[PDB]
């Protein structure tokens, strides 16, 4: 459960990620590959070297969605509701590989704004992403 | 395996009495209807819309036969499962790109299923050898993925 | 999301336990301290032995908590208001040990209700179950 | 746990520029602010309310230092993590009565602070093989529970 302050915490982060948000989306989508390997099962279709088009194409797919997730912290499920039909209906990914993009995001974000993720922070962002993970496999069964 | 002998004897002794044929499809049938997300790899066996239509599916139950059948030969191999099932891990991960998360899901639901089965028999400690068993099974089906 | 068939299938499984229930519940722990054994961590204070008084009473206080919850599943953050708080102020059990709880829960249920254990009723329980555990850690943070 | 040789030197490397104390109190201190529940093992540390106030406090820096000091002792021997662990294991266990997931939530929080210190040198390849490291250290430390 978000607190104002949790809120007031994402939403400075997320302000000086701007216009990088695609980059350390894909950059974090990288780093799950690398190490969590058993992610990769979900993209058997995807070219997964070192600077696929696809990959950078889908982490700028996926920090658009957090960027949309940010703007309506208040009504995620709604914001997010098509997403949530998405990964419930059709991409069926296990609720554990969540965990581990939300930690590779949060990596990627300690290592671009070293003065703005505090313990504070960091706090607020965990608490962010298990949210945006609740409500995307809210429609599992 | 991790398994003392009591333990060992205790698996061994109720694999006995168990059904595969039966137990493979109620097993992999029940993974279908509580977990439907793991559907995702059976879109080829047809209608899986609702319970009744998942249990009756001949393809499940057949599929689970398969499953079972691979299950109870690691059982006589309880200490070179990683040997038992490195090709079988393989395959997994290389062809069918299973996340090994579902071979925990289907290790607890078996272990639901053999409580349903043998009742009062299935006492604490023979499901927890049981749970040591499949366990050990999702680690060894996992060992090949990268 | 506990729907209608759900909440049924709840209240028919649970009407079925009946008086069973601290038995149920005692022989559920039982069941979570012999195959998981690092939940014994939080009972250091227990003695864990067979039967033990400690188990079979702490076993009871489970049990009712749930027909309380199955009682009030339209209510359940207000019925288990006070279980909430206690477990994220006091208690404080790592998330995991409710997912190898109710493992251990549906165990025993199905060992004990040959007729009723349908892969429909397992579904409504193993969803119940996760319902619960919900409302138990959602005041962790 | 399997390091290729590049791994190791990667490990070896980020790890010769670590102030343990300073990195220690900081991981320690993240831990006990993100996930608050893990203060139930820290009564006797004071007051750690605020982030402010776990952050500044000298017992969760004295113990975070501890604690990474044995950590990086291990990153000498990771041919043998588990013998090198196993007394450590058996007294978190035995004594400190310490639910083994809080090692693995440890490790993910070090990770995040080397990401924070380092930066730009902290390269997926790099977390990768950290990654490999912390994992190995929690099964180590979770071993010998029983
Ligand atoms: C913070 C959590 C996540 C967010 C915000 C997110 C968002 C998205 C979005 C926006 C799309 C594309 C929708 C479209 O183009 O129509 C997508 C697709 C997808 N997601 Fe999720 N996702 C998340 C977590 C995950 C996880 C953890 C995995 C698996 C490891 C995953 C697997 C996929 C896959 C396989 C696709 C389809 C990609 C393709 O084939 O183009 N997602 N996700
Ligand atoms: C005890 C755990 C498991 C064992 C021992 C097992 C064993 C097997 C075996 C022996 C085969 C056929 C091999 C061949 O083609 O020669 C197979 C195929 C397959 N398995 Fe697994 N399996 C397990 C768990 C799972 C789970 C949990 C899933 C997904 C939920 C899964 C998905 C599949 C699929 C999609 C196929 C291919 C079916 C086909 O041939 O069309 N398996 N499995
Ligand atoms: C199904 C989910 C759970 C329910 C409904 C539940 C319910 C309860 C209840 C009713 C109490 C007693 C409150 C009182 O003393 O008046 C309690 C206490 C306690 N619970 Fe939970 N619990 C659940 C999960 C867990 C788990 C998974 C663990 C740890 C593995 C746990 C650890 C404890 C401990 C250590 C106590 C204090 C025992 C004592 O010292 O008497 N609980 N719980
Ligand atoms: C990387 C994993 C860890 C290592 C290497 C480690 C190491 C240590 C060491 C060397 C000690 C001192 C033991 C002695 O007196 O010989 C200790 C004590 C302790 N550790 Fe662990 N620790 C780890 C993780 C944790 C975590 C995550 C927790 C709780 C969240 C924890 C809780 C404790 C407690 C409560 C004590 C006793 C403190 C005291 O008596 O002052 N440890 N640990």
């Amino acid at each position: 459960v978000l607190s104002p302050a949790d809120k007031t915490n994402v939403k400075a982060a997320w302000g000086k990620v701007g216009a990088h948000a695609g980059e350390y989306g894909a950059e974090a989508l990288e780093r799950m590959f690398l190490s969590f390997p058993t992610t990769k099962t979900y993209f058997p279709h995807f070219d997964l070297s070192h600077g696929s088009a696809q990959v950078k194409g889908h982490g700028k797919k996926v920090a658009d969605a957090l960027t949309n997730a940010v703007a309506h912290v208040d009504d995620m499920p709604n914001a997010l509701s098509a997403l949530s039909d998405l990964h419930a209906h059709k991409l069926r990914v296990d609720p554990v590989n969540f965990k581990l993009l939300s930690h590779c995001l949060l990596v990627t974000l300690a290592a671009h704004l070293p003065a703005e993720f505090t313990p504070a922070v960091h706090a607020s962002l965990d608490k962010f992403l298990a949210s945006v993970s609740t409500v995307l496999t809210s429609k599992y069964r | 395996m991790h398994l003392t002998p009591e333990e060992k004897s205790a698996v061994t002794a109720l694999w006995g009495k168990v059904n595969v044929d039966e137990v493979g499809g109620e097993a992999l049938g029940r993974l279908l209807v509580v977990y439907p997300y793991t559907q995702r790899f059976f879109e080829s066996f047809g209608d899986l819309s609702t319970p009744d239509a998942v249990m009756g599916n001949p393809k499940v139950k057949a599929h689970g036969k398969k499953v079972l059948g691979a299950f109870s030969d690691g059982l006589a191999h309880l200490d070179n499962l990683k040997g038992t099932f490195a090709t079988l891990s393989e395959l997994h991960c290389d062809k069918l790109h299973v996340d090994p998360e579902n071979f925990r899901l289907l290790g607890n639901v078996l272990v639901c299923v053999l409580a349903h089965h043998f009742g009062k028999e299935f006492t604490p400690p023979v499901q927890a050898a049981y749970q040591k068993v499949v366990a050990g099974v999702a680690n060894a089906l996992a060992h090949k993925y990268h």
